[PDB]
């Protein structure tokens, strides 16, 4: 539950929706059907992916050695370009995916 | 103007924790008119504070009183713009957090404002509407005077 | 065998100027002055006469290295005014100073003994 | 093991947490000499934390400066209590604890050698990932 809660992207709500994307993208993603289908495609993906962690990873350690550390990365990102978390924002999801 | 905030409070606590630092006290003062709960630190040696007093807080982005920003780099030949040189204390610092009482759909009433003045940090929580001035990495000064 | 003699520490050899003027061209109005065979006898002395001018927005001074005997003040002075007057008049006050220290101690002693 | 080798050894280790703890207030000449012994230096003081009734800087305000580029690291001091990430006071910590290093600026926290020092993740270590050997070099030689 917490797994589908947190990677999910509940586009049905539409109010988290107004307040997180823009105006813009929130018709354009209530509107589209091939979004909504990649969006889905998506979180399959990634649970087939959790299904793989778990037999890799027994005893359920998360902590790994990777080389590329994203989340210093997306915190350099914010501030280099001076993000600011309290509005909407204009990525569009599948330009994410 | 730019001034963000301006507000009188009460001294309510000194150290409830205890003191944790010779030359540093964490004042827990509440609003008066506005109840906006603060959380501040400071320097007791050079202006000593005590239980029960009143000062007038100001939050200001500039200290010109005309509007133009300082550009942060020090210079005390610089007289002539007449700075607010009415209060006490003053102290320099850059706002690193806006928490809030949002939620999923709904947005926020309260939020609470974290500022610190290179190392003292200061909390300044309450209604969302009065405390709008304040965005994060914004440059911020602090202004006290206390009221006999 | 390889100790230095102690002479070297006050005696500039063949060559070497005593002082030597260089312009900083990080900020305006900056300048840093390299005194060698000097330590913090007087560095200290003319860093702390600069900071009392008004002008002077910057004044500093550091030792190097403890084995080579060089002393570098970086001094950096407000606009329609320039370091080198600002050094010049620190070194001129710190004179009259001193002269007037000796005066009055001269008197000092003289009112002590068979007074 | 993809650690820091080298690192602040014990007498700039045992001296970067007092000059970090919140109590240390420089005066104007003593920030003039510090920022005298600064290599990387742009050549601008910055605006003191303190500025009336006399302008006093802080410890943490320049080891901003001595800090290079814009770099974003997030320790914990080895006082560090288990209470603080919990309860309140997350983000205020009252012992001064939970180094913060946003842009390159010591927001807050006292450095220790949990931070400086040669384990994995440390400001070194980040400071080297992200800048390289020719800044890291003169990053240990302006800390001490």
């Amino acid at each position: 539950k917490a797994f589908e809660k947190k990677f999910r992207f509940d586009y049905t709500n539409e109010r988290a929706l107004r307040r997180t994307l823009q105006e813009d993208l929130v018709k354009d993603v209530l509107s589209n059907a091939h979004i909504q289908n990649e969006l889905e495609r998506e979180f399959e993906r990634m649970r087939e992916d959790r299904e793989v962690l778990r037999v890799i990873f027994p005893t359920g350690d998360s902590k790994v050695v990777l080389p590329c550390n994203l989340l210093r990365m997306i915190w350099n990102a914010q501030k280099i370009f001076h993000i600011n978390p309290r509005l909407p924002s204009d990525l569009h999801p599948i330009k994410v995916v | 103007a730019g001034i963000l905030f301006e507000d009188i409070f009460d001294v309510k606590d000194i150290d409830p924790e205890g003191k944790k630092f010779d030359r540093v006290s964490r004042l827990h003062c509440e609003s008066e008119s506005f109840k906006m709960d603060l959380i501040l630190d400071v320097n007791i040696q050079i202006y000593p504070v005590d239980l029960g007093d009143k000062f007038r807080l100001v939050i200001a982005s500039t200290l010109y009183e005309d509007g133009t920003l300082d550009d942060g780099e020090y210079n005390p030949t610089d007289d002539r713009p007449s700075r607010a040189d009415q209060f006490e204390y003053v102290m320099y610092g850059k706002v690193y957090r806006i928490e809030g009482d949002e939620t999923s759909t709904e947005a926020a009433t309260r939020l609470s404002a974290y500022v610190s003045y290179g190392g003292l940090l200061m909390r300044l929580q309450g209604d969302a509407n009065n405390l709008h001035g304040f965005e994060v990495d914004s440059r911020v000064y602090l202004l006290m005077k206390k009221l006999a | 065998m390889n100790a230095p003699p102690a002479f070297e520490s006050f005696l500039l050899f063949e060559g070497e100027k005593k002082i030597t003027i260089n312009k900083d061209t990080k900020v305006p109005n900056a300048c840093l002055f390299t005194i060698n065979k000097e330590d913090h006898t007087l560095g200290n002395i003319i860093k702390s006469q600069l900071l009392k001018d008004p002008q002077v927005l910057f004044a500093g001074y550091k030792v190097p290295h403890p084995l080579e005997h060089k002393i570098i003040i970086r001094v950096q002075t407000t606009p329609d005014y320039s370091p080198q007057e600002a050094f010049t008049n620190a070194i001129t006050d710190l004179i009259s100073e001193l002269s007037l220290l000796e005066e009055r101690f001269r008197v000092a002693i003289k009112d002590k003994q068979e007074g | 093991s993809n650690r820091p080798v080298m690192g602040i050894v014990q007498d700039t280790l045992t001296a970067v947490r007092k000059f970090t703890k919140r109590d240390v207030f420089l005066e104007r000449g003593e920030v003039m000499n510090l920022l005298m012994f600064l290599s990387t230096w742009d050549g601008k003081v910055p605006q003191p934390a303190i500025l009336k009734p006399r302008p006093l800087w802080t410890g943490k305000q320049i080891f901003s400066l001595i800090i290079p580029g814009h770099i974003n690291c997030i320790r914990t001091h080895s006082t560090h209590p288990d209470d603080e990430d919990s309860g309140p006071y997350k983000h205020i910590s009252p012992g001064d604890t939970k180094v913060v290093v946003e842009n390159g600026e010591l927001i807050m926290g006292i450095l220790c050698k949990k931070s400086l020092g040669t384990s994995a993740g440390s400001l070194v270590h980040i400071s080297y990932l992200e800048m390289g050997h020719d800044i890291t070099r003169l990053f240990y030689s302006n800390i001490q």
